[PDB]
RNA sequence: GCCCGGAUAGCUCAGUCGGUAGAGCAGGGGAUUGAAAAUCCCCGUGUCCUUGGUUCGAUUCCGAGUCCGGGCACCA
RNA sequence: AAAUUGAAGAGUUUGAUCAUGGCUCAGAUUGAACGCUGGCGGCAGGCCUAACACAUGCAAGUCGAACGGUAACAGGAAGAAGCUUGCUUCUUUGCUGACGAGUGGCGGACGGGUGAGUAAUGUCUGGGAAACUGCCUGAUGGAGGGGGAUAACUACUGGAAACGGUAGCUAAUACCGCAUAACGUCGCAAGACCAAAGAGGGGGACCUUCGGGCCUCUUGCCAUCGGAUGUGCCCAGAUGGGAUUAGCUAGUAGGUGGGGUAACGGCUCACCUAGGCGACGAUCCCUAGCUGGUCUGAGAGGAUGACCAGCCACACUGGAACUGAGACACGGUCCAGACUCCUACGGGAGGCAGCAGUGGGGAAUAUUGCACAAUGGGCGCAAGCCUGAUGCAGCCAUGCCGCGUGUAUGAAGAAGGCCUUCGGGUUGUAAAGUACUUUCAGCGGGGAGGAAGGGAGUAAAGUUAAUACCUUUGCUCAUUGACGUUACCCGCAGAAGAAGCACCGGCUAACUCCGUGCCAGCAGCCGCGGUAAUACGGAGGGUGCAAGCGUUAAUCGGAAUUACUGGGCGUAAAGCGCACGCAGGCGGUUUGUUAAGUCAGAUGUGAAAUCCCCGGGCUCAACCUGGGAACUGCAUCUGAUACUGGCAA
């Protein structure tokens, strides 16, 4: 099962999930098929926070791809008309 | 290593003295095998308090082995000591941890040289109290012949100066008591009452900082390097800072789990003998003598001034004067250690039985401070008590 | 191997285990290493001030 | 061992018991054409081929045989009926 | 991390005044300045090509309070930047907050403004400042904090701050110890003295 | 934790059963050379591993140690 | 708009010289070690050697919404008995919630670890068909009617234990028929043949025989054709060293036919032919995980493959298969072997190259910590439980980077040291002295951000006979942090607690004096020391780095000293003693003509990180991070014909 989740990347106490789209049994920093956007949760309130690019979710998701309970909140986030 | 031991019943550190093959480590075995059937403690046997193949092959013994056996009062912690003239620096370790000891006399044989010697290093070190216990008895069948011996004893510790005629003299055998006849399970039974009644309370120093004299270092297979002794002051507890300071350098270590008689333990109190497991330290690096100090508190130092009391032919000494480059032992906590004597000046010679002071330079370093109780012996024999004047190094 | 000594006077005798480090004399032929001072049984060299890292000496 | 999913040891060897004698039954079944296979018209090699036929198929629906399994079984063992018979 | 020893020791070696102990005082005439570098400084030098390079990166390193190990990085930093390696490698230095501070007037030498800038009197952009290395970048508001503001150390300071040439690049208020830092130091604009080539000299080997 | 061996002037070795230890090879002093090497003329240059004891007297006889050698064990 | 801005020499053969040519040195760099000295913090890292041997706890479970269990446990409900009639005793009740032990599902094959082997079975780059694919996900349509078992539990025994047997007994999404089946499988087609499992949340109406049936809805089950993700297999080139290894090879090389493989194949057989590889290095021997990269370099190259990421390999040693969608299975099974193991002598264990930790080896390398709070993973509708994966914490200057250790004034140019032509100089504004700070430690108080959620509510929607239940939800509640005495802030006290260790003859920045006398010692190269040493030892003085500094080892550089870019061979090292000559390298000249080389274009790809440039975020930096460029390539596809090749003439 291809999935859609965060990586973990950044410093001690300075985390930077890179989300991306990987198969299920692939670690959390391992292999993936190819990233799909970023999320910052120490970025706060400036020009650069979370991106996400929901053209290429619409291939994953669309075909047979779950979103992890994280990334999913994250599509709510950035939302469809707000 | 696994049962965690409950602090209840004062802890008061007990052990066997007496001559060679006088039923001084068979007194153990009948201690044990007497107050674990009756009252319901760990049962134990004779063969565990020596095995090896130098003590089965020979039969005497030469490792300070150590024995627990619990009472409704007290908490006891044996420590049957060797017994031979050749093993007087391995005795004297179990000796100075020892609060109040078990004299070992025989109503066959009576008061021989070595239980002479053994009471004489009792003095200078530090065994306060003592009871005498006669362990033959049943091989001579006579009533004057076996309380002739009870006289030349209570005359042995008043004659080197103990309370004699006021300690309790015990009779029994040993060797009946391990089997099971009930007049002599019984009269070692009375042992134990003689011990709770004669040994007071003893007075532990839980207040000023941690020291812990190192008798033996083993190496369990599995935790690391392990360390025994009596905790000299203060306490231990379970992740803290502890040097190590004596012989060769001093290094620097951690507690991770303290021990009494394989049974875990939170805090380590003064008084009592405990296995302290140190991190990170290997078997041959730390060797026997070195002490358990809280890192500050004391420094090695291989030169002090000291008021030195030598002995005269009475107390037992020398009897012959002496000049700067004599080179005697030097009995501290547990350890010995050779060094050279430089007297002051305006005093020629040093007469046997007189009081002065002397720098000693040791060849090895050892942790000591101001106010510490050695007492020198050389040639197989005992030759002046004395008190640490100055640190110098 | 040999090994040289440097430093004025050794505990060095018979046994005694040392630590080697590389480094040739060039005056020696044959001697191509050195033995560390202050590592093991090789002492520190007795009254030294200056350069105390080589020859394995401490503070005053 | 060590673990209590051990359940699989005795699992896994309660499956063989069954999955062997199931799989023994349908290669003897399929023995049983190649022993009509030689010395024989087209009849006896057929009628053998008719009682193989459903229990090939069955065992590969439950995942004992695989699909090609069953498929070649089939196919190389109607070439050996129609090119000699 | 600092020097911390005789710091006017350091001008008589290098031979010109470094700024060190300029302090309240203008002009020191109290070393023997030039001729008397150490006990044999009655010595004249030969100094070779590598001596002058040493003695000019040593110069620059002083006068500013930097060591080889945070130098060395200025000029890797240096070189990989536009323009010219040479006028890089000042232009760098320059913008340290310390210097800044120094070159504002609010700290009579560049030891005490570091002093200052370390010890939380020092703000910039409405944020605190600890670090004396601090890149001070273009269009800048360095400031004294209310709480240490017109202590005795800085009002005597701002004064000596007059005598002083007084940099074109950065501006100073004077009254509320405000500064600006605007725009990059020019080469020509500061020291027309301290030779830049022979460090780059010495570290291109 | 205990059994055993080993140590003699700068180096390699003799000498002892209490009678106070020597040999070569070095090293040093002088005449000679810038200093040497030889040449010539004179010297042991010593805590008998350390220290104590039995004695008139101990390298030598008997304890106790030093650092090193090899041997056997104990698992809070 | 930005992506390279890049190439240094010096000492040393000689009386001197120019050349040749080694030797050494100045720079980067590390998984480092060692010596001396050690304040903080931040982010990283931390058994390279014995793939040596291992005690202890722990690293994989999970659902009651599969099933018997009316339950091992703890607690409500119809009813009971004592007596302080609600206090106590106590049988029934899926019936209180759940769940010890089972039975079945899915997991255990992922995640972790380590490079022993492996020089090609492997890896890389680019292609390629003969394939399979649990979980996810498109579509179509099913799922109908039966049976015999079987654990647990008893019952009864065997065993020291591990672990059984014998008599029942019973449940299912366990199990097997049967009907049922096609664009499915097979056949030339006609035909034949092939499956399923049921659960849970609610109900008006009417059957009640009360176990309700039947509407409901979510989820599961089953067949096919599919996507997606994995994996299996094939080819081409590339991927170390040795010819003082020259021949190797019989299922070997190919065919026909049978079997077997998910799939094709000497995969494996039977026969048939006599091959196949080999000088563009087979075979044999030694060494080796491989790549993205790392370090170095002006670049070509040279070295290297710790950490992060992909692939492979292996799991006490040597084998085999079972189970499964996937393993010939790190914490499964079965044998055998070596070593530890416990017993009752019958027999049993056991597998740290999961995480801690031990002994041993070593120059050398760490807690038997806390936590699932986050981020993934496992099962489950969920809640949650599980997790040494991950996130933290401890230790270690092992690195990279930040701030420390005061800051002004201060002449008697003090004392003391050190030098002197004894006039003085120098240490030295150094110190003391006075003026000030108060970072960081040390105390005392504020206090984020890592937190998205999940639940009890609700509202309309969803959904239906229904103002239900689930799908989506928006409003009200009280909560969720191992880190944590947190990041950071503010008050306090007073310079207070906070500096070494190399070197100083030349190369190479910096000099005197005493001691010693080719001795003691130094030395990276040359070389210093023989009684006036700048080189030895100390002292003063300096210089260079500074919480580091040096020494050692290791790689490249300089070395144009393996030279493709870029060297030579008369006398310095170096033309075989001289011919002939096959394979091989090269080839006059003009027409053709292809298009192999070559060149141009275009598309696909060259994983991410790394590097590089412009930003951005941590007080700054290291560090993290967005986008770009790049990934110098390889493939195919279209062209160009000058050159080179081919084929003619
Ligand atoms: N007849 C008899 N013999 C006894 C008695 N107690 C002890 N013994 C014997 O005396 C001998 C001494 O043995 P043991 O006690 O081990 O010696 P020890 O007293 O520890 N001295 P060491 O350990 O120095 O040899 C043994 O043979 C023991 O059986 C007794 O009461 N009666
Ligand atoms: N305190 C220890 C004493 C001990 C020391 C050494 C051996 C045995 C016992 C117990 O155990
Ligand atoms: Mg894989
Ligand atoms: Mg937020
Ligand atoms: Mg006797
Ligand atoms: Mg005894
Ligand atoms: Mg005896
Ligand atoms: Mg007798
Ligand atoms: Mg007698
Ligand atoms: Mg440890
Ligand atoms: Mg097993
Ligand atoms: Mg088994
Ligand atoms: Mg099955
Ligand atoms: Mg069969
Ligand atoms: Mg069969
Ligand atoms: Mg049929
Ligand atoms: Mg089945
Ligand atoms: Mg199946
Ligand atoms: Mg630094
Ligand atoms: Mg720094
Ligand atoms: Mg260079
Ligand atoms: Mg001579
Ligand atoms: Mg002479
Ligand atoms: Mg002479
Ligand atoms: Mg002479
Ligand atoms: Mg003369
Ligand atoms: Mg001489
Ligand atoms: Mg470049
Ligand atoms: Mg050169
Ligand atoms: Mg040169
Ligand atoms: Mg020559
Ligand atoms: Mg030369
Ligand atoms: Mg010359
Ligand atoms: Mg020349
Ligand atoms: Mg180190
Ligand atoms: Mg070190
Ligand atoms: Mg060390
Ligand atoms: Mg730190
Ligand atoms: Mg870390
Ligand atoms: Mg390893
Ligand atoms: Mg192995
Ligand atoms: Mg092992
Ligand atoms: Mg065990
Ligand atoms: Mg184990
Ligand atoms: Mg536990
Ligand atoms: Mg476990
Ligand atoms: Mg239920
Ligand atoms: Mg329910
Ligand atoms: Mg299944
Ligand atoms: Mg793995
Ligand atoms: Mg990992
Ligand atoms: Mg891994
Ligand atoms: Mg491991
Ligand atoms: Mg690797
Ligand atoms: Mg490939
Ligand atoms: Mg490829
Ligand atoms: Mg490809
Ligand atoms: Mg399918
Ligand atoms: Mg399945
Ligand atoms: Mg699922
Ligand atoms: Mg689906
Ligand atoms: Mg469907
Ligand atoms: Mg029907
Ligand atoms: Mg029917
Ligand atoms: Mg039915
Ligand atoms: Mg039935
Ligand atoms: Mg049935
Ligand atoms: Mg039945
Ligand atoms: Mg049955
Ligand atoms: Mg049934
Ligand atoms: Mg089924
Ligand atoms: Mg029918
Ligand atoms: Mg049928
Ligand atoms: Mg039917
Ligand atoms: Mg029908
Ligand atoms: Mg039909
Ligand atoms: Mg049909
Ligand atoms: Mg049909
Ligand atoms: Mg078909
Ligand atoms: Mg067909
Ligand atoms: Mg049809
Ligand atoms: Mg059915
Ligand atoms: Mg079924
Ligand atoms: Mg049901
Ligand atoms: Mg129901
Ligand atoms: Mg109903
Ligand atoms: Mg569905
Ligand atoms: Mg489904
Ligand atoms: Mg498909
Ligand atoms: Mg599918
Ligand atoms: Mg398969
Ligand atoms: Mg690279
Ligand atoms: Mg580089
Ligand atoms: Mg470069
Ligand atoms: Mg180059
Ligand atoms: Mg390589
Ligand atoms: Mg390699
Ligand atoms: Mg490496
Ligand atoms: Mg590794
Ligand atoms: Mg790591
Ligand atoms: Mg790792
Ligand atoms: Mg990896
Ligand atoms: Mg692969
Ligand atoms: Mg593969
Ligand atoms: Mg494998
Ligand atoms: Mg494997
Ligand atoms: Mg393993
Ligand atoms: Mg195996
Ligand atoms: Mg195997
Ligand atoms: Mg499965
Ligand atoms: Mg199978
Ligand atoms: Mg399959
Ligand atoms: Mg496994
Ligand atoms: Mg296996
Ligand atoms: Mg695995
Ligand atoms: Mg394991
Ligand atoms: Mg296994
Ligand atoms: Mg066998
Ligand atoms: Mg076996
Ligand atoms: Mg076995
Ligand atoms: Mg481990
Ligand atoms: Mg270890
Ligand atoms: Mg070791
Ligand atoms: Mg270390
Ligand atoms: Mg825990
Ligand atoms: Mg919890
Ligand atoms: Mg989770
Ligand atoms: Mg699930
Ligand atoms: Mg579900
Ligand atoms: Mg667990
Ligand atoms: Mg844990
Ligand atoms: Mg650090
Ligand atoms: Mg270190
Ligand atoms: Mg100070
Ligand atoms: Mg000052
Ligand atoms: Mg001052
Ligand atoms: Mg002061
Ligand atoms: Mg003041
Ligand atoms: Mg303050
Ligand atoms: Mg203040
Ligand atoms: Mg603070
Ligand atoms: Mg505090
Ligand atoms: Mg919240
Ligand atoms: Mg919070
Ligand atoms: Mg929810
Ligand atoms: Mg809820
Ligand atoms: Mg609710
Ligand atoms: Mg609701
Ligand atoms: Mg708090
Ligand atoms: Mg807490
Ligand atoms: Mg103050
Ligand atoms: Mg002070
Ligand atoms: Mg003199
Ligand atoms: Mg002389
Ligand atoms: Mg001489
Ligand atoms: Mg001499
Ligand atoms: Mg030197
Ligand atoms: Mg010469
Ligand atoms: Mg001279
Ligand atoms: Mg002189
Ligand atoms: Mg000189
Ligand atoms: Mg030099
Ligand atoms: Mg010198
Ligand atoms: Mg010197
Ligand atoms: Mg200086
Ligand atoms: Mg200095
Ligand atoms: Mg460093
Ligand atoms: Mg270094
Ligand atoms: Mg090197
Ligand atoms: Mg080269
Ligand atoms: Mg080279
Ligand atoms: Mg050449
Ligand atoms: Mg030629
Ligand atoms: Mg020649
Ligand atoms: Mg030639
Ligand atoms: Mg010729
Ligand atoms: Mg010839
Ligand atoms: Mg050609
Ligand atoms: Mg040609
Ligand atoms: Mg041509
Ligand atoms: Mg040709
Ligand atoms: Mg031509
Ligand atoms: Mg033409
Ligand atoms: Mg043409
Ligand atoms: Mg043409
Ligand atoms: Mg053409
Ligand atoms: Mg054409
Ligand atoms: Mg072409
Ligand atoms: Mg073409
Ligand atoms: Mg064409
Ligand atoms: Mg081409
Ligand atoms: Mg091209
Ligand atoms: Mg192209
Ligand atoms: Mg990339
Ligand atoms: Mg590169
Ligand atoms: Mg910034
Ligand atoms: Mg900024
Ligand atoms: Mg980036
Ligand atoms: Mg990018
Ligand atoms: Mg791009
Ligand atoms: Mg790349
Ligand atoms: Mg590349
Ligand atoms: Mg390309
Ligand atoms: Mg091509
Ligand atoms: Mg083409
Ligand atoms: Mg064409
Ligand atoms: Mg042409
Ligand atoms: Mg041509
Ligand atoms: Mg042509």
């Amino acid at each position: 099962m291809v999935t859609i989740r965060l990586a973990r990347h950044g410093a001690k106490k300075r985390p930077f999930y890179q989300v991306v789209v990987a198969d299920s049994r692939n670690a959390r920093n391992g292999r993936f098929i190819e990233r799909v956007g970023f999320f910052n949760p120490i970025a706060s309130e400036k020009e650069e926070g979370t991106r996400l690019d929901l053209d290429r979710i619409a291939h994953w998701v669309g075909q047979g791809a779950t979103i992890s309970d994280r990334v999913a909140a994250l599509i709510k986030e950035v939302n469809k008309a707000a | 290593s696994k049962e965690k031991f409950e602090r209840t019943k004062p802890h008061v550190n007990v052990g066997t003295i007496g001559h060679v093959d006088h039923g001084k480590t068979t007194l153990t075995a009948a201690i044990t095998t007497v107050l674990a059937k009756t009252y319901g403690g760990a049962a134990r046997a004779f063969d565990q308090i020596d095995n090896a193949p130098e003590e089965k092959a020979r039969g005497i013994t030469i490792n300070t082995s150590h024995v627990e056996y619990d009472t409704p009062t007290r908490h006891y912690a044996h420590v049957d000591c060797p017994g031979a003239a050749d093993y007087v620096k391995n005795m004297i370790t179990g000796a100075a941890q020892m609060d109040g000891a078990i004299l070992v006399v025989a109503a066959t044989d009576g008061p021989m040289p070595q239980t002479r010697e053994h009471i004489l290093l009792g003095r200078q070190v530090g065994v306060p109290y003592i009871i005498v216990f006669l362990n033959k008895c049943d091989m001579v069948d006579d009533e004057e012949l076996l309380e002739l011996v009870e006289m030349e004893v209570r005359e042995l510790l008043s004659q080197y100066d103990f309370p004699g005629d006021d300690t309790p003299i015990v009779r029994g055998s040993a060797l009946k008591a391990l089997e099971g006849d009930a007049e002599w399970e019984a009269k070692i039974l009375e042992l134990a009452g003689f011990l709770d009644s004669y040994i007071p309370e003893p007075e532990r120093a839980i207040d000023k900082p941690f020291l812990l004299p190192i008798e033996d270092v083993f190496s369990i297979s599995g935790r690391g390097t392990v360390v025994t002794g009596r905790v000299e002051r203060g306490i231990i507890k379970v992740g803290e800072e502890v040097e190590i300071v004596g012989i060769k350098e001093t290094q620097k270590s951690t507690c991770t789990g303290v021990e009494m008689f394989r049974k875990l333990l939170d805090e380590g109190r003064a008084g009592e003998n405990v296995g302290v497991l140190l991190r990170g330290i290997k078997r041959e690096e730390i060797e026997r003598g070195q002490v358990l100090a809280k890192p500050g508190t004391i420094k090695p130092h291989t030169k002090f001034e000291s008021e030195v009391y030598i002995l005269s032919k009475d107390e037992g000494g020398r009897h012959t004067p002496f000049f700067k480059g004599y080179r005697p032992q030097f009995y501290f906590r547990t350890t010995d250690v050779t060094g050279t004597i430089e007297l002051p000046e305006g005093v020629e010679m040093v007469m046997p039985g007189d009081n002065i002071k002397m720098v000693v330079t040791l060849i090895h370093p050892i942790a000591m401070d101001d106010g510490l109780r050695f007492a020198i012996r050389e040639g197989g024999r005992t030759v002046g008590a004395g008190v640490v004047a100055k640190v110098l190094s | 191997v040999t090994s040289y000594i440097g430093g004025e006077g050794h505990n060095l005798q018979e046994h005694s285990v040392i630590l080697i480090r590389g480094g040739r004399v060039k005056d020696l032929p044959g001697v191509r290493y050195h033995t560390v001072r202050g590592a093991l049984d090789c002492s520190g060299v007795k009254d030294r001030k200056q350069a105390r890292s080589k020859y394995g000496v401490k503070r005053p | 061992n060590i673990k209590s999913a051990k359940k699989r040891a005795i699992q896994s060897e309660k499956a063989r018991k069954h999955n062997a004698s199931r799989r023994s039954m349908m290669r003897t079944f399929i023995k049983k054409v190649y022993a009509a296979i030689e010395a024989g018209d087209k009849a006896a090699a057929q009628k053998a081929f008719n009682e193989m036929q459903p229990i090939v198929d069955r065992q590969a629906a439950k995942g004992l045989i695989h699909k090609n399994k069953a498929a070649r079984h089939k196919a190389n063992l109607t070439a050996q009926i129609n090119k000699l018979a | 991390a600092r020097y911390l020893g005789p710091k006017l020791k350091l001008s008589r070696r290098e031979g010109t005044d470094l700024f060190l102990k300029s302090g309240v005082r203008a002009i020191d005439t109290k070393c023997k300045i030039e001729q008397a570098p150490g006990q044999h400084g009655a010595r004249k030098p030969r100094l070779s090509d590598y001596g002058v390079q040493l003695r000019e990166k040593q110069k620059v390193r002083r006068i500013y309070g930097v060591l080889e190990r945070q130098f060395r990085n200025y000029y890797k930093e240096a070189a990989r930047l536009k323009g010219n390696t040479g006028e890089n490698l000042l232009a760098l230095l320059e913008g340290r907050l310390d210097n800044v501070v120094y070159r504002m007037g609010f700290g009579a030498t560049r030891a005490e403004a570091r002093q200052l800038v370390s010890h939380k009197a020092i703000m910039v952009n409405g944020r605190v400042v600890n670090i004396a290395s601090y890149q001070v970048s273009p269009n800048d508001v360095v400031s004294i904090r209310e709480k240490a503001k017109k202590q005795s150390r800085v009002k005597a300071a701002l004064e000596l701050a007059e005598q002083r040439e007084k940099p074109t690049w950065l501006e100073v208020d004077a009254g509320k110890m405000e500064g600006t830092f605007k725009r990059k130091p020019e080469r020509s604009d500061l020291s027309a003295d301290i030779n830049e080539h022979l460090i780059v000299e010495l570290y291109s080997k």
